[PDB]
């Protein structure tokens, strides 16, 4: 039918298989990322704290390059493939151009790969949405979001996966220049957004911090719990 | 033509190289750095035929950085040396040989310091100290004479200075400046360049 | 297949039936029956004979061109039953394979090896989806250096067995029964005896007495290993001998 | 590139040995049989090769061997170096895209 | 062995003017010590505002001229307009560099009016490099012809002289004289001189007989 | 063209729908964004190739004709490389 | 100059009574210049199985690594220790895969049968020519000297320790007469009970 | 659904690949395979499944497969797909060894095989590999590890996990009876025996219905050995004695 | 696995991408030699079958490498071949053709024919344009009777009652021309072949050591490896038996191996 | 649960997770002629029945029991042409192994390679699985071997098993009869008895085909020897 073949256009003009890939993305766990002054931070809500499992092997936030990060929401295997391809392309660009990879360049490459996989009906689209965030050569913070269709958009603050809409409303309501100015403010904003996403929070918070001229580092559960306690104290004060 | 040198100590590997890039009879560049940063603990001293040097060094460097990005941990100096030897041999056997002389130096938290010698035929060989170029002939004798397995960092720098003075005294080509770097457990530290005005 | 695999079990060659049967091969056999003719081959201790009914439909049709007896090489001949075009294609393939065998191995291909190659190609046809089995049957004859006369029939499924008396076509079952009865009674099986056996078997199963022009007979003997097509006069002489006794 | 120039005069011949053999067989059939035999064999080969393992996995190509007459013939090609023991394997998706003609 | 190139002689020359672009060449096709034919102009007209002269290996010259004509037709079909002289020069440079490792043994000089109606002369080497000049001579006698062109048209080494603009009649007389001298001193030139004058009205062809060998 | 900004957080500059093919050529897209990106890349490459080959600016009609020639290869490219299996889902306005 | 003489090298293997011995030099050098005095030419291809490669150092290393790759895959598939004859066949196939441009090395294999514990020695040519002889096999830039010493010294049914003495003397006297070989000798004595690795003192000239 | 489950590449309206789910169901149809991680070492305890009397065991590992010196794996799914996957695992490990002259880390090999499986699941016309693999190995970066692969192409590091028949019950039992940090090889074997005894309800284990392989580090060398039938019998006897003692104490 | 940018699937077959190294090394200065076997192989056609002969010396350069080399190669139970020239090339050629003939016999179910092996050998050698140095003497007794062939490396064959190949072939062929009879007896043929091989051994530097024989007939296959031992090493006069402690060691590493 | 669409396709998994086409191939195997293989201490015997439709069948033309190499033989139940193609492939693989390693191929390795071929054919969509299962016999390292390669590509090492029609009854009969230390020339009698159980009519020398493998190597028993064994066992 119209909804079974990727290449077939629906009478309305839809490529329903791309939209089904988007639905698969929505099925994934929530990933939230905001942009700040010389501070870019990512956050992914873990679906469940599965005991007897190594958290290192199921991380959702990875580093494409020393100056670029990426978080995904959707099929994990597709995300791994896209991440490997993005890393390879980043190194190839650093080889051929000798300059550090811009966030725009890698975001465009990922979008092009996803669109190319959407081209033919033999290949299914990648069912992932990626939040590529990092610093450019000049150090300007950059946040971007790609879709299975192959469209990339810059965002000041975005959320993908399940419950993305509510977290996006939260961010829109609580995005201010003062919050962006302070790195701790941005981190607290992301903690609050993810806590809104998942009531339990705490151990389920998977937050990563990247600052100017500093490699990606993932805050340990101790720091995440400290920030959660700070948010709880602030709420109690009110 | 281009001179490389490497001295391995109990907990460090001292390496140095001349800074002369000459075309025909003129030194086009007098501050040409021949050290390539493989990773935070590995250096690749590469000399050879014009474009082969830069191309091969950068290719291996990007491969090592890709390994770091994908796995999250750096290649061991032995692993990096073996990977470089494999790629160099594969390219040499193929229709695009790379005429590059390599001197890989690195420090491992488990194995410790390591210096690796490689010729353009991709014959790997770990040695306590080694050199490349026509100055190796004049300097390996001094290294053999004055090298001690438990040689201090300052004594290693003194031996390097002796080698460079011999190069100035006897080597036909002028090599006034040498870039000197050391690799410790704390990382790669750039030392003051030894200059002979 | 480029067009696409069919749905039903019997609508495609590759997919199996619940028992595991391939209905397309059976339908290829039904096509062989649809050919409309019957071919009988008899093996003796001196020669091998292939007899098939020749039916020139129209007077305008040139009877010389209407024939199902083809020679693969100078010593091996075959009679084909089934679709005419498929039989011609299989004949061409067998000729090419025999020539290649002669070129590569330095000696003429045995009949058994020829049918083995043909059956391997047929199996390849029955395994893939793009192609379909050929709706025809190949019966090869020839004198082996050591084994003497050899008769092999060579089917769409990929079965290349050899027989002492082969039958193929619409009346395959009745011809097979008649030949089994004759074989159970072991005669001398001379050349003319084998020719008479084949002709009388065909006449009995078809319930008709052939004239010289209604059948074509090809023979190959130990004394004369070359594949020979019996001239209409010789077929008439054999028929007269049958009528007399 | 200099790679286009063969290193050995025999290298170019034996590198395309199977392709040259198929071309010679097609030429002989087409000289003698006609246009039908080469076209038939080309379609047959295309059909058998269209169904196989993905590029990063070594395929058996049994039907192709049977059609080419190599099912009972062994040469240096089959024994000297094993495609199964490649010693060099690229990214699965990269190899699939390369075969598809995308790269 | 086998030599893909042979020198068939021929001398070309182009002079640019305010409203004219003279493209002149000889008609001597000579391979080795013999003369193939006495009637083979080296100048072929491409458009109404461009004439190209080819000298050197005759086969390469013919192939290049045919390729240029085909590319002109392709450009007309695609862009729905005739290619300009500068565009033809750039395309010829790209074509020549395409066969860099098997270079065309052709000396190419493009002469014709530009979009402003001014004579434009483009000189080419076998590899493909080109530039715009006011006058140029190519072929076997290029070295013989160039000095007089520099002396007269360029007014070089002429102290206290009037830089009179180059008129058409003076250009034709200069061309005739230089080619007469070439026929006198160069064995690859003579027979006849084909002069193609490219003006806004069209292309005029003039033939002047030169002394035979 | 009008930018459809779903949320204020998304950067308005990120929603680019009028682009620069060449200094003298611009294009406005409407439809599928990524198909537009592919067509724009083709147009830019064609214009630069024309400049390289002929040392002149490519006519707007020629650029549109080239992009159209790219935009009709659905089941008719006859090329082994993966072509446009489905028709492009974007309409372009090459204003130059 | 010969390609083998570019890097030198000298490997020897000898057979005793229920024991086998293999020895090689430790010099690595480009043409005349020495680089290291610890280069390894003998590689373990099993418990009671060693292969010694002499020739171009890079080719030696490439062949050793590829042979180890094939050996590991073979042992994983079969689940049994490889036989010396099977190892010889694998090396021959590997070398003949590069017939028209060869690996500039002449490996020699020495080891005991994993089941019968029968000594086995063999030598391979440039393009993989098997050659099994019960007395001894030599390979390197000093083939003539090693041949002479082995012929003059080898005896049947040598006692392990005296087999070591004989092979060590042969190798030392052969390399002492070769310029591009020497700078120490490594000897491996392989027996079913144990394996002894010994480094001899030699002229460092 | 009867739709979106034909080409292995059709996304369901909710974004589901039903063919991968059917492959996982096929895994569930397979025999029980269990793996437990302990500080001393990591082990694999797998149900032999086939127990036919006339069946012969000529190989040392009925379903355990040694990938390299430092790694081993177990299978629960289609046997032939498992064989090809194990061959690919060995090939990849040996390729890494050839290139870097060092043993391949476990995560790298698991990632390579999962990439292969995901590629098979991504391109149409190819049946997804209906095999789930459990990997045990030791490397110089993270020491002992236990990994689990899926037909989809997703892996994960576990301390104690089970695949195949009655996987959920085994996982729950492991969660109940696993002490993160204090688990030793002997206690790990006892826990594996208990889990197998409870999961396989046919009867008590007879050391022929199960196959246990332990991976340890001795003298700086990874030792992968399959426990002999007598050792498995002794472990089963110890478990039975413990159960009887607990029942007697309960009264 | 491999590292980045591996597109084409592995290509089965010979790997010639290694001659640039050879060219570079030769340009740097001035190739090592391979065993050429310095052979003397001969065969005759007697009344009942074929008798083949060979020597057992393999020479690398001008130094004897192998003093006992089997140069009569097995092709089939009724077909045998003798190899001359490059040792490895002859070995691989004979092994490959033997495997192909074994497959052919298994498919056919009948004994292979000598003509088939000759055709395969010559076709392959011509395909390789003589780059494979395989001087071969092919002999066997098929259903059509005894047959003897002489296959040259370039791919030319010739069926003759007696053939010789190798560097010492001329002496053996002179012996044949002197003392050849049509329809010889088994003993006479064996003696003639042995004399030819001995003449080649004693008159050619490349040939030496022992004499190999292979009697092929419709009834039996008689492979005689140590048929004759004309040359042998002399007795060693002085004893250089090295005693324990003669050699000085530097390091000791005793590694016990578990049994 | 009709699951017709799932059954039509090979690459399509059933909702329960079963490959239906593989089961149909197994059914095709079960519908083939019975074949019995017994691994005795002295050797291994492969006995099958070649149901000849009519007396006008040349027994020497085709053979259900075929040799792979000098020491490995096999028998099949199911489709003949598939068996012939697999026999050719097995012979080629054995010869390739011999050329590479200069050693007779172990039976286990040949079985693994054949099973890999079967898996390759049952994986890709566009072809059908081989509707035949091979009972492969061999003798390596002074030890008999008996293997059974299924259409799916799963191979099992048996001491005694039967395939084809009435294979369950044959396996039960073998369980009742087979003995641990049973020797050759008696496992032959056991296989003949199993065929008798699975045979409809009287078994003659030409109605069955028996092939044995021992230390000497694989050898297909001549019709005379089969007749003597039949007379001895009855």
């Amino acid at each position: 039918s119209y909804d079974r073949a990727i290449t077939v256009f629906s009478p309305d003009g839809h490529l329903f298989q791309v939209e089904y890939a988007q639905e698969a993305v929505k099925k994934g766990s929530t990933a939230v990322g905001v942009r700040g002054r010389d501070i870019v931070v990512l956050g992914v809500e873990k679906k469940s704290v599965a005991k007897l499992q190594d958290e290192r092997t199921v991380r959702k936030i990875c580093a494409l390059d020393d100056n670029v990060c990426m978080a995904f929401a959707g099929l994990t295997a597709d995300a791994r493939i896209v991440i490997n391809r993005a890393r390879v392309e980043c190194q190839s660009h650093r080889l051929t151009v000798e300059d550090p990879v811009t966030v725009e360049y890698i975001t465009r490459y990922i979008a092009s790969l996803k669109q190319r996989y959407t081209q033919s009906n033999g290949r299914r689209p990648f069912g992932i949405s990626a939040l590529i965030v990092g610093f450019d050569f000049d150090g300007t913070p950059r946040l971007y979001q790609t879709d299975p269709s192959g469209t990339y958009h810059a965002w000041k603050a975005n959320a993908i996966g399940r419950g993305a809409k509510s977290v996006r409303e939260f961010l829109e309501k609580n995005y201010t220049d003062e919050a962006i100015e302070t790195d701790d403010l941005t981190i607290k904003l992301v903690i609050k957004a993810l806590l809104e996403v998942v009531q339990s929070g705490g151990k389920n918070i998977e937050l990563a911090v990247m600052r100017r001229d500093q490699s990606l580092k993932i805050l340990n559960p101790e720091e995440i719990e400290k920030y959660v306690a700070e948010i709880e104290k602030e709420k109690e004060e009110n | 033509m281009e001179y490389l040198i490497g001295i391995q100590g109990p907990d460090y590997v001292l390496v140095a190289s001349d800074r002369v890039a000459a075309s025909n009879i003129v030194q086009m560049k007098d501050d040409h750095d021949k050290m390539f940063k493989m990773s935070e603990k590995i250096l690749l001293l590469c000399v050879g035929e014009a474009g082969d040097t830069v191309q091969f060094a950068e290719y291996i460097q990007k491969n090592v950085q890709l390994y770091k990005m994908r796995n999250g941990y750096e290649l061991s100096p032995t692993a990096a040396a073996n990977f470089t030897r494999r790629n160099l041999a594969d390219c040499l056997r193929s229709r695009t040989p790379y005429h590059v002389n390599l001197l890989l130096a690195g420090y491992d938290e488990h194995e410790g310091p390591a210096l690796y010698y490689m010729d353009y035929l991709a014959a790997l060989a770990k040695a306590p100290f080694a050199a490349h170029g026509y100055g190796a002939f004049l300097t390996l004798s001094i290294l053999d004479r004055y090298y001690t397995p438990t040689i201090s960092r300052e004594r290693a720098v003194e031996l390097l200075r002796k080698c460079l003075e011999e190069l100035q005294k006897r080597f036909i080509l002028n090599l006034p400046t040498f870039s000197v770097r050391i690799i410790d457990k704390n990382g790669i530290h750039d030392l003051d360049n030894i200059s002979f005005p | 297949m480029s067009r696409g695999s069919s749905a039903g079990f019997d609508r495609h060659i590759t997919i199996f039936s619940p028992e595991g049967r391939l209905y397309q091969v059976e339908y290829a056999f039904k096509a062989i029956n649809q050919g409309g003719l019957t071919s009988v081959a008899v093996r003796g201790k001196d020669c091998a004979v292939i007899v098939t009914q020749k039916k020139v439909p129209d007077k305008l049709l040139d009877s010389s061109t209407v024939t199902h007896l083809f020679k693969i090489t100078e010593n091996i001949g075959c009679v084909m039953t089934g679709m005419t075009a498929d039989s011609r294609s299989q004949v061409q393939r067998a000729r090419y394979e025999a020539a290649n065998w002669k070129y590569k191995y330095g000696y003429e291909i045995p009949v058994d090896m020829l049918c083995k190659r043909i059956a391997d190609i047929s199996q390849v046809y029955t395994q893939n989806a793009e192609m379909r089995p050929l709706g025809c049957c190949m019966i090869l004859i020839g004198i082996d250096e050591e084994q003497g006369p050899q008769v092999y029939k060579c089917d769409p499924a990929g079965y290349y067995c050899g027989f002492k008396a082969t039958a193929a076509g619409v009346k395959q079952t009745e011809s097979t029964s008649f030949l089994e009865k004759k074989v159970k009674k072991k005669f001398d099986w001379t050349f003319e005896q084998t020719v008479e056996t084949a002709i009388t078997c065909l006449s009995t199963v078809l319930s008709i007495d052939f004239k010289p022009s209604e059948i074509e007979v090809g023979v190959v003997t130990v004394e004369n290993p070359k594949f020979r097509i019996l001239t209409e006069a010789e077929i008439d002489a054999h028929l007269v001998a049958l009528a007399e006794r | 590139k200099n790679e286009l120039l063969p290193s050995h005069p025999l290298e170019l011949s034996e590198k395309n040995f199977q392709l040259n053999q198929d071309k010679m067989n097609f030429s002989t059939l087409r000289n003698i049989q006609g246009l039908f035999a080469p076209l038939k064999l080309q379609m047959e080969f295309k059909a058998v090769q269209q169904v196989q393992r993905l590029p990063f996995l070594s395929s058996s190509n049994l039907s192709l061997d049977v059609l080419r007459g190599n099912d009972e013939t062994i040469g240096f090609e089959d024994i000297l170096n094993d495609p199964s023991q490649s010693e060099v394997m690229g990214e699965p998706h990269l190899m699939v895209e390369y075969k598809l003609g995308l790269l | 062995r086998f030599s893909p190139y042979v020198f068939n002689g021929g001398t070309i020359l182009a002079i640019a003017g305010e409203d004219f672009a003279i493209v002149a060449s000889d008609t001597r096709l000579s391979e080795g010590f013999s003369i193939h034919t006495r009637d083979s102009p080296k100048c072929y007209k491409l458009t109404d505002k461009t004439v190209i002269g080819c000298s050197g290996f005759h086969g390469d010259c013919l192939t290049l001229t045919k390729i240029i004509e085909a590319r002109l037709k392709m450009y007309k079909h695609s862009n729905n307009k005739a290619m300009t002289t500068g565009a033809i020069a750039a395309m010829l440079s790209t074509i020549l560099y395409s066969r860099r490792f098997f270079p065309y043994y052709v000396y190419n000089i493009i002469g014709g009016l530009d979009e402003e109606g001014k004579g434009a002369v483009y000189s080419f080497d076998p590899v493909g490099s080109y530039q715009r000049d006011s006058f140029k001579a190519g072929g076997s006698a290029s070295a013989m012809l160039q000095p007089l062109l520099d002396n007269q048209v360029g007014f070089k080494n002429m102290q206290n002289v009037e830089h009179v603009p180059l008129s058409l009649d003076r250009a034709m007389r200069l061309v005739k004289d230089v080619f007469i001298s070439a026929a006198e001193r160069d064995v690859y030139t003579g027979d006849a001189l084909r002069i193609c004058i490219v003006t806004k009205e069209g292309i005029r062809e003039e033939t002047v007989s030169l002394r035979k060998d | 063209v009008e930018k459809r900004i779903t949320s204020p957080l998304m950067e308005p500059s990120s929603i680019e729908k009028i682009v620069e093919i060449d200094a003298h050529i611009g294009c406005a897209m409407s439809g599928l964004i990524a198909d537009a990106k592919t067509l724009i890349d083709k147009a830019r490459v064609e214009t630069q190739n024309h400049w390289f080959t002929y040392n002149e600016t490519m006519t707007v009609e020629s650029v549109t004709q080239a992009v159209s020639n790219l935009a009709l290869q659905f089941g008719e490219e006859d090329a082994d490389p993966g072509a446009m299996s489905r028709p492009f889902g974007v309409a372009l306005l090459f204003g130059g | 100059m010969s390609i083998m003489s570019y890097n030198g090298g000298a490997v020897m293997a000898m057979k005793g009574k229920n024991c086998v011995a293999i020895a090689a030099d430790r010099r690595f050098g480009i043409q005349a210049q020495m680089v290291t005095t610890d280069f390894q030419k003998i590689f373990p291809m099993g418990d009671r199985l060693y292969i010694g490669l002499a020739g171009l150092a890079t080719d030696v290393q490439t062949v050793a690594q590829r042979l180890k790759f094939r050996l590991n895959l073979y042992e994983l598939k079969e689940g049994r220790q490889i036989k010396p004859y099977t190892l010889m066949s694998m090396v021959a196939n590997l070398l003949y895969e590069k017939r028209f441009g060869p690996y500039y090395t002449e490996p020699v294999i020495a080891g005991l049968d994993p089941k019968t514990f029968k000594p086995f020695i063999c030598s391979l040519d440039l393009i993989g020519c098997p050659m099994v002889t019960d007395d001894f096999v030599v390979s390197g830039t000093c083939a003539e000297q090693m041949y002479g010493m082995c012929e003059s010294l080898w005896e049947p049914n040598m006692d392990p320790d005296h087999l070591f003495e004989t092979i060590s003397q042969a190798m030392l006297n052969a390399v002492d007469r070769d310029a591009v070989s020497g700078m120490g000798v490594i000897v491996h004595i392989i027996e079913k009970d144990k394996i002894t690795t010994r480094t001899l003192k030699a002229r460092m000239d | 659904s009867r739709r979106y489950d034909s080409r292995t590449t059709i996304f369901s309206p909710e974004g589901r690949l039903y063919q991968v789910e059917y492959a996982m169901e096929a895994i569930g149809h397979a025999g029980t395979c269990l793996g437990i991680l302990a500080n001393d070492g990591v082990l694999l305890a797998a149900e032999r499944r086939n127990i036919h009397k006339l069946l012969d065991e000529v190989f040392f590992s009925e379903k355990i497969y040694k990938l390299n010196e430092d790694m081993a794996c177990s299978v629960a799914g289609i046997t032939s797909d498992a064989n090809v996957l194990t061959n690919e695992l060995r090939l990849i490990a040996q390729r890494y060894l050839l290139q870097y002259q060092e043993p391949i880390p476990c995560e790298q090999l698991v990632t390579a095989l999962c990439d292969i499986k995901q590629a098979y699941t991504q391109f149409g016309g190819k049946r997804p590999f209906g095999v789930s693999l459990l990997y045990i190995g030791w490397d110089k970066h993270y020491g002992f590890q236990l990994y689990q692969s899926d037909p989809s192409g997703n892996y994960g590091g576990w301390k104690a996990t089970c695949i195949g028949n009655n996987s959920a019950a085994a996982v729950s039992m492991l969660k109940q009876d696993y002490k993160e940090g204090e688990m030793t090889l002997k206690s790990a074997l006892a826990l594996a025996i208990k889990v197998l005894n409870k999961t396989m309800d046919v009867s008590k284990l007879s050391a022929e219905k199960v196959e246990i392989a332990t991976l340890t580090r001795e003298n700086g060398k990874t030792v992968i050995r399959v426990l002999k039938q007598k050792e498995v019998e002794q472990l089963i006897k110890k478990h039975e004695e413990e159960e009887a003692k607990a029942e007697r104490e309960k009264k | 696995m491999a590292a980045v940018s591996v597109y084409a699937p592995p290509v089965g077959g010979f790997s010639f991408d290694n001659c640039r190294r050879n060219a570079v090394l030769e340009a740097d200065f001035a190739l090592p030699k391979v065993r050429k076997t310095g052979t003397t192989i001969a065969g005759v056609v007697y009344k009942d079958g074929i008798v083949l002969g060979a020597d057992t010396r393999a020479t690398e350069g001008m130094v004897v490498a192998d003093k006992n080399c089997s140069k009569i190669h097995f092709i089939s139970p009724n077909i045998y071949c003798c190899g001359a020239g490059t040792a490895a090339d002859t070995d691989m050629t004979t092994q490959l053709i033997s495997s192909n003939l074994e497959l052919h016999s298994l498919s056919t179910g009948r004994l292979p024919r000598v003509v088939t092996a000759n055709r395969m050998l010559k076709q392959m050698l011509f395909r390789y344009q003589g780059y494979i140095g395989a001087a071969l003497v092919l002999g066997g007794v098929d259903v059509t009777g005894p047959h003897l062939y002489s296959i040259y490396p370039h791919g030319s064959t010739d069926k003759l009652p007696y053939v010789t190949m190798g560097s010492g072939s001329l002496a053996a062929m002179a012996v044949f021309e002197d003392k050849f009879r049509p329809d010889m007896e088994e003993e006479e043929a064996k003696n003639l072949v042995s004399e030819a091989i001995a003449a080649g051994i004693f008159n050619d530097l490349g040939s030496g050591s022992n004499i190999d024989l292979c009697v092929i007939s419709k009834n039996k296959l008689d492979f005689l490896r140590p048929y004759t031992v004309p040359n042998k090493k002399g007795t060693r006069l002085g004893r250089y038996r090295c005693e324990k402690g003669t050699t000085a060691v530097l390091t000791e590493k005793i590694t016990p191996l578990e049994i | 649960m009709a699951e017709r669409g799932y059954s039509f396709s090979l690459t399509t998994f059933s909702p329960s997770g079963k490959l239906v086409q593989i089961e149909y191939a197994l059914a095709a195997v079960a519908g083939g002629a019975p074949s019995v293989g017994i691994k005795a201490a002295n050797g291994v015997v492969l006995a099958t029945e070649k149901k000849q439709k009519s007396i006008l069948y040349d027994e020497r033309s085709v053979h259900k029991v075929e040799p792979i190499t000098k020491h490995i033989g096999l028998v099949y139940s199911g489709m003949g042409p598939d068996y012939r193609v697999l026999v050719h492939r097995a012979r080629k693989l054995a010869q390739q192994y011999y050329l590479v390693y200069q050693e007779p191929i172990p039976t286990a390795q040949l079985v693994q390679r054949v099973a890999s071929v079967m898996q390759e054919y049952t994986q890709s969509g566009g072809v059908r699985p081989f509707g035949v299962s091979l009972l492969i016999c061999g003798w390596n390292e002074g030890r008999p071997y008996l293997f059974q390669s299924d259409p799916s590509g799963a191979y099992f090492a048996w001491k005694a098993t039967a395939m084809g029609k009435n294979y369950v009854n044959g396996k039960t009969f073998l369980e009742k009869r087979y003995n641990e230390d049973l020797e050759l020339e008696d496992a032959i009698h056991t296989a003949i008895l199993t065929l008798k159980e699975s045979f409809e009519g009287q078994m003659t020398e030409d109605n069955i085909e028996v092939g044995i493998c021992n230390e000497a190597g694989f050898r297909r028993l001549t019709p005379t020897e089969v007749k003597d064994y039949l007379a001895a066992i009855a």
